[PDB]
């Protein structure tokens, strides 16, 4: 029903309970109160209703002060119905973002809290404090520099001379300005212009805005450079632009025991098991060992077989072929609970030898213990695992071990000092090491590097991965030997420290590495790596790590960036596992972000009613027909608190895009299986595009469908680099929550399958009709090469005509990659009569034309090939994801085979001509 | 021992591992979401905490108050509106009580789907390798890739 009674309490004592309405905003509500309180005992000392604020326990269980009164009481969504006066006074500024920052997040700050985790605190403080810092320093930076960090310029690659006309106008001003420019021009000669023509009807006191869209035109480029113009341009459409002055801008900005002393062999006391779950008749053993990265350390030794029963007791010592000096700082011990008869593994558990400030750990601890899951490695153990505890702490497994006192004062990790210390003092075998590296080792091969391990550094500088690999990390002489060349290797490109990134490579000073050659990425190129990066978050074993700090740096100091940043974060706080790692870099990520916030909270209830939305249909579906649930869903949207809420806000997809009037007439769903909401909006001051739509999907994944997409705008951008535009539809996609996302709407264009209802042929000619029909063509031919390609390098399966679809303007593209790297053997290279005989332009044979299409491909797969370690790297990193697709080298392995990088280039080419021919022939039967 | 015989066998066992794949499939989903509702539980409990909090401060005060001003007929009204709050704050109680008895329960529900997957584990584990090794003993003994796809599934 409408109205809720609610519960007040006056900060006198006394208590007040009545009825108001769940639209009513809190301003509304006050005033009733004083009205019903007047009636009641100790009005008189009640100070004025301004003087105080609502506070109430939120969804996320904590306390909040409403500050925002003009919020309804439906949105504040309070746990109970319960709203206590308190005083206004109080720094309320850090009040406030807290509040909304628990809010935003997911998780609540107090979950943090608390853990009582030193490491969680400290990463708290030292975090936020360097994020508030960097906020503090934009705030008095210059205009350009914010404009910079806001709306950073989108630019084509390359990152041809023609000319035509562009409109400006002003900011609060009904006339504008047509005239000629070129291509070439910089935009502030452009200024020049309309700033001369308003004196007839002072140049950088401006910039230049796209009409009702947050992209602006600035720096050291040409116009044909931009996103927008050069859209225009291929459109034939004329650009719309506003001339903004500073102000304007400005007023947006405004609103001691040495550790190798220990010759000591390793060992740990298992004491007892906790809520156990396991087959009676079966008896418990608990198998352990040690790992740094994918390698075993030593040995792993076992306990014994006791009884099956829910808290088993085991009191073993399990010691270890290594001694307590041979451990580096990465070591990592790895449990697993197994039930054996007289086959089952029941759950694991990951520790860190050593804490986060390097000491080495003693004492009892308590890891709550993660199911595991059977699979095809089914190994031993599972060392590549998260570190962190299960935080289902009431009812998960858990196992109660003892690391024991090893010296009477603490110890920890020998400091960089000691290592260089330690590591300083130690053509017939280069025929060799050439042999093995330019071209999992081998025993011999192994030894041979470890050996020429100075020469890898002077003449193999690329080779690193192949001898961090090689060392010996069980023995701490070795381990020394290796850091101390690491400090003294040179900058790596980029394209080799996403290698290292890999869980492979886990000792901190590797990644560190790592992270000083990722410094000289450029926003755009770090854009198309922000997906891989946050997946590696989860190799990490402390919170604390310069992958962390990097992402954070780069966050603050570019806002789309930041944004992604968020929604990749934000995205899996559903997820145990990462939770907590997750939310402490939102948090940190929120506090340095203060502007954005405001735009992600408002983004964050759009979700929030879309879900409610969403939720509604599909319980309507079962209930009724389609036409009456289309309109029962109308009625939904148009009530005030979900209108407000669906319109008027950035879009998720691009910030740039403004979600301004949702159009409820032209909104819709539907009918498949998770039911997705299609969402339309007409947005004021841009033009063609003054239209613009989201699909709201919930109830799949989406990550692998986004997954597919970002590689595929990849490719679009290698091939866009030297000079190949393929008319590629890279769409949005973006996952926001648990099994929910966005995809961006492709308006003007529907599925083959609906066209077929000279088939294809035919609906562009009626698209395109006189002398357009040429464009269409070559349109639909350039992207057929770049999605004939794409597909078969990705090796996605499952397509057809419900699932390949095609534009007005003639550009093919695919949607819903369910499956990829052949997944349901090799998929072939695949062209369709259909698209051949449009490409040919209806002819049965028209040699030239289709000999132009067969060089798009083969200059297209050439490109891509030249850039193949790119794709194995990103694909290698993505493992990090836990797609089931998308789970280990034979994965991977599909991609070299594609890509056929064993290969020489020609040899490679040959084949690629055979798969191409062959799909040819096959395509008339 | 022939091949055919084998093949049939292959069939049935492929048969067998993919349903046995598709029970603890389901009985993952059951895991996860009962995980993902129990949070929800023991955080609403929280928030059952951090209320009752609310209006026991609320209580402390109406004391502390009512004492230093009540010496000054307005004494039933505060009175009997105190007794009116602490009626209240027993209906929050009741409530709180009442999810503590739902999370126990559904703790025991996710107790219960643990102890079914690892009863599972066994039987789904043995039918991936015996799978596996009638697919190896065919594929040595020269049996067609053909042949092999059509017993899978
Ligand atoms: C009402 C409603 C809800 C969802 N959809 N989806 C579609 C079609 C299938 N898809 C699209 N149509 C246009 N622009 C697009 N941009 C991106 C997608 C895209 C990408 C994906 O990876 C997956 C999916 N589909 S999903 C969200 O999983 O259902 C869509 C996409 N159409 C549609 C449009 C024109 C002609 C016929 C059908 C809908 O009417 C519709």
């Amino acid at each position: 029903n409408q109205s809720v009674v609610v519960d007040f309490l006056l900060p006198t004592g006394v208590y007040l309970n009545f009825p108001v309405s769940r639209n009513a905003n809190l301003s509304t509500i006050k005033q009733l109160l004083w009205h019903r309180a007047q009636y009641e005992p100790l009005f008189h000392m009640l100070s004025g209703p301004e003087a105080y604020v609502f506070t109430c326990i939120n969804q996320t269980a904590e306390q909040q002060e409403l500050e925002d009164e003009q919020r309804r009481l439906c949105d504040v969504q309070p746990f109970l119905p319960v709203l206590r006066l308190v005083a206004r006074e109080g720094d309320r500024v850090k009040k406030l973002i807290n509040s909304q920052i628990s809010l935003l997040i997911g998780k609540g700050l107090h979950e943090f809290d608390s853990l009582c985790d030193p490491e969680v605190n400290d990463f708290r403080a030292k975090m936020c404090q360097f994020c508030e810092e960097a906020a503090a320093r934009r705030q008095q930076l210059g205009w350009e520099a914010w404009l910079q960090y806001s709306f950073p310029l989108q630019l084509e690659p390359s990152a041809p001379n023609r000319a035509l006309l562009v409109n400006v106008k002003f900011e609060g001003s009904e006339e504008s300005f047509t005239f000629q420019v070129s291509t070439k021009d910089v935009p502030l000669a452009l200024m020049a212009c309309a700033l001369r023509k308003k004196a007839t009807v002072q140049p950088e006191d401006y910039t230049l805005q796209v009409n009702g869209r947050h992209e602006y035109l600035y720096g050291s480029y040409p116009l044909c450079q931009f996103q927008y113009i050069c859209s225009c341009l291929h459109s034939g459409l004329t650009p719309h632009l506003t001339m903004v002055h500073s102000s304007s801008i400005l007023a947006m900005r405004d609103e001691s025991v040495s550790l190798w002393s220990l010759e000591q062999p390793f060992r740990i006391e298992l004491i007892q098991g906790s809520k156990v779950n396991a087959d009676e008749r079966m008896k418990l053993v608990v198998q352990a060992g040690l790992f740094h990265g994918n390698e075993m350390l030593c040995k792993t030794v076992s306990s014994s077989e006791v009884s099956v029963c829910s808290e088993p007791v085991w009191k073993q010592r399990l010691e270890f072929d290594i001694n307590i000096c041979d451990l580096p700082r990465m070591a990592r011990l790895c449990f697993a609970l197994y039930a054996v008869i007289e086959d089952c593994p029941i759950a694991w558990a990951n520790l860190m030898l050593f804490d986060y400030k390097d000491q080495l750990k003693t004492g009892e601890r308590c890891l709550y213990m993660w199911p595991s899951v059977p699979d095809e490695k089914g190994e031993l153990l599972n060392p590549t695992g998260t570190v962190r505890s299960n935080p289902n702490t009431d009812s998960a497994a858990a196992l109660l071990i003892c690391l024991p006192e090893v010296a009477p004062h603490p110890v920890y990790y020998p400091a960089l000092e000691k290592i260089l210390e330690l590591g300083r003092h130690s053509e017939e075998e280069q025929l060799q090491l050439r042999e093995i590296l330019e071209r999992e080792l081998y025993e011999h091969e192994k030894d041979l590097v470890w050996k020429l391990r100075h020469e890898v550094q002077e003449h193999f500088p690329e080779a690193l991965a192949r001898l961090l690999l090689v060392t010996k990390w069980n023995k701490h002489e070795d381990v020394a030997q290796m850091l101390y060349l690491l400090c003294s290797w040179p900058e790596l490109p980029v394209l080799s420290a996403l290698e290292l990134l890999d869980f492979s490579f886990p000792d901190c000073h590797v990644g560190s590495f790592a992270i000083k050659s990722l410094r000289k990425l450029t926003d755009d190129e770090l854009f198309q790596y922000l997906l891989q990066l946050v997946q590696v978050l989860k190799y990490e074993s402390y919170l604390d790590c310069e992958l962390t700090k990097f992402l954070l740096d780069r966050a603050l100091a570019n806002r789309k960036i930041g944004h992604f940043l968020f929604w990749h974060l934000r995205s899996e706080m559903h997820v145990p596992s990462v939770a907590l790692r997750f939310g402490l870099i939102l948090e940190a990520y929120c506090r340095g972000s203060t502007h954005h916030m405001k735009v992600l909270m408002k983004q964050g209830e759009a979700l929030s009613k879309l879900k409610a939305l969403n939720d509604f249909v599909k319980l309507s579906s079962q209930k009724t027909p389609k036409p009456q649930t289309k309109e029962l869903m109308h009625l939904c949207m148009r009530q005030e608190a979900y209108l407000e809420a669906l319109s008027h806000l950035q879009s998720p997809l691009d910030p740039s895009t403004l979600l301004a009037e949702v159009c409820v007439e032209q909104c819709t769903f539907m009918d498949s299986k998770m039911k997705p909401l299609w969402i339309m909006y007409s947005n004021e001051e841009a033009g063609s595009g003054g239209s613009v739509g989201i699909i709201f999907k919930n109830g799949d994944d989406l990550r692998q469908d986004m997954l597919t997409l970002q590689m595929i705008q990849l490719m679009d951008v290698l091939w866009k680099q030297e000079g190949l535009d393929l008319r590629m539809t890279p769409y949005g996609c973006l996952p926001t929550g648990d099994r929910t996302g966005l995809i961006e709407v492709v308006l003007r264009s529907d599925t083959i399958a609906n066209i077929q209802l000279d088939a294809l042929l035919n609906w562009l000619k009626s698209k395109n009709p006189g002398e357009a029909l040429d464009r269409a063509i070559e349109e639909f031919t350039l992207s057929c090469a770049g999605y004939c390609v794409a597909t078969y390098v990705l090796g996605i399966g499952d397509r057809h005509s419900d699932n390949i679809m095609i534009r007005e303007s003639g550009q093919l593209f695919h949607i819903d990659f369910g499956h990829f790297l052949g997944n349901f053997e090799r998929v072939p290279f695949i062209l369709t009569y259909d698209f051949v005989h449009v490409i040919q332009q209806g002819k049965t044979n028209n040699s030239e034309k289709f000999e132009r299409f067969r060089g798009y491909c083969e200059r297209a797969y050439t490109i891509l090939r030249r850039h193949g370690l790119l794709f194995l790297h990103l694909f290698a990193l993505m493992r990090a994801a836990g797609l089931p697709e998308l789970s280990c080298s034979k994965d991977i392995q599909y991609l070299k085979d594609s890509l056929a990088l064993g290969k020489t280039e020609e040899e490679a080419l040959k084949h690629f001509r055979v798969k191409f021919n062959e799909a040819l022939r096959e395509s008339w039967k | 021992d022939n091949i055919e015989a084998v093949g049939k066998k292959l069939h049935e066992y492929n048969t067998q591992f993919q349903e046995k794949s598709r029970e603890y499939d389901r009985l993952y989903e059951d895991y996860t979401r009962t995980s993902q509702e129990i949070q929800m539980k023991r955080t609403a409990i929280e928030a059952f905490n951090e209320t009752i909090k609310i209006f026991e401060e609320q209580c402390q005060t109406q004391e502390r108050y009512s004492k230093e001003y009540i010496e000054k007929t307005e004494i039933q009204r505060i009175m009997h509106n105190y007794e009116k709050l602490k009626s209240r704050i027993s209906e929050i109680v009741d409530s709180r009580r009442r999810l503590e008895e739902d999370l126990k329960k559904q703790a025991a529900e996710y107790r219960e789907i643990d102890k079914r997957m690892n009863s599972i584990k066994p039987d789904l584990i043995q039918l991936r390798k015996t799978r596996d090794q009638y697919l190896m003993w065919l594929t040595q003994k020269g049996v067609r890739q053909k042949k092999l796809n059509e017993w899978l599934g």
